[PDB]
């Protein structure tokens, strides 16, 4: 059934938020919206369709990405041990925002494609319980 | 000492190229320009500075491949709801590191895309 405000799809409840937050504030925010709440996880094409549809009709005029729950867990700028010449990787000089280890959907690709983006960005999202 | 078409800097020879190639083709190409050739790697701030300066003096405003590939593919990607990662819908499969001729900051770009690049070899 799902609570007023949430929409149902094969056993789960979803709710889009046109709120701008970092991946971490979003995920935490989602946990506070429902028991067992998290940023939306997409485990099938049918579910991906259902999410794209929800985003299309509810998150507009934001010119941003839409947070999904898939990301690299740690805070590393990367997970590469050596350069192509075999030498070890020590020195590193990343622009904070150039390390894109979080995923978000975008209007351009019909909110059906996962784009690598900086977790520090402040984008809208969708929660799922 | 280095070949006349290359530029030396602390026991290493460097050379930028204009023909755009995806990361894989650039690296491989480098291996064919001189024994032990590969895409440039940065072990220090001064070395990177030298390479940036060279790239700019050579081609001006542009972007060049660095010797780092599939940088986040080995990271641990997972759903915050702890669901098994099975269905995939990636816009891009892998990212590679490059730098722009104006500064030594590391930036990211899909490995399948194209860019200019710098090759390098030791002694
Ligand atoms: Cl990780
Ligand atoms: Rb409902
Ligand atoms: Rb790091």
């Amino acid at each position: 059934d799902c609570p007023s405000g949430w929409s149902s799809y094969e056993g789960h409840c979803y709710k889009p938020f046109k709120l701008y937050k970092t991946w971490d504030d979003a995920e935490r925010f989602c946990t506070e919206q429902a028991k067992g709440g998290h940023l939306v996880s997409i485990e099938s094409a049918g579910e991906a369709d259902f999410v794209a549809q929800l985003v299309t009709e509810n998150i507009q005029n934001t010119k941003s990405y839409v947070w999904i729950g898939l990301r690299v867990q740690g805070k590393e700028k990367q997970c590469s041990s050596e350069w192509s010449d075999g030498s070890s990787v020590s020195y590193e000089n990343w622009i904070e925002a150039e390390s894109k280890t979080c995923l978000g959907l975008e209007k351009e690709t019909g909110f059906r494609k996962w784009v690598n983006i900086y977790c520090g960005q402040q984008n809208p999202f969708v929660c799922e319980a | 000492d280095c070949p006349s078409d290359w530029s030396s800097y602390e026991g290493h020879c460097y050379k930028p190229f204009s023909e755009p190639k995806n990361w894989a083709d650039a690296e491989n190409f480098c291996t064919q320009q001189h024994a032990g050739g590969h895409l440039v790697s940065f072990q220090s701030s001064e070395e990177a500075d030298f390479v940036v300066k060279l790239a700019f003096q050579t081609f001006g405003h542009s972007i060049f491949w660095m010797g780092l590939s599939n940088v986040w593919n080995q990271c641990n990607w997972q759903w915050s709801n702890a669901a098994m990662l099975r269905y995939k819908a990636w816009a891009e499969e892998s990212y590679c590191v490059y730098f722009k001729s104006t500064n030594n900051k590391w930036r990211s770009r899909a490995c399948r895309m194209m860019a200019q690049f710098v090759c390098e070899f030791q002694a």
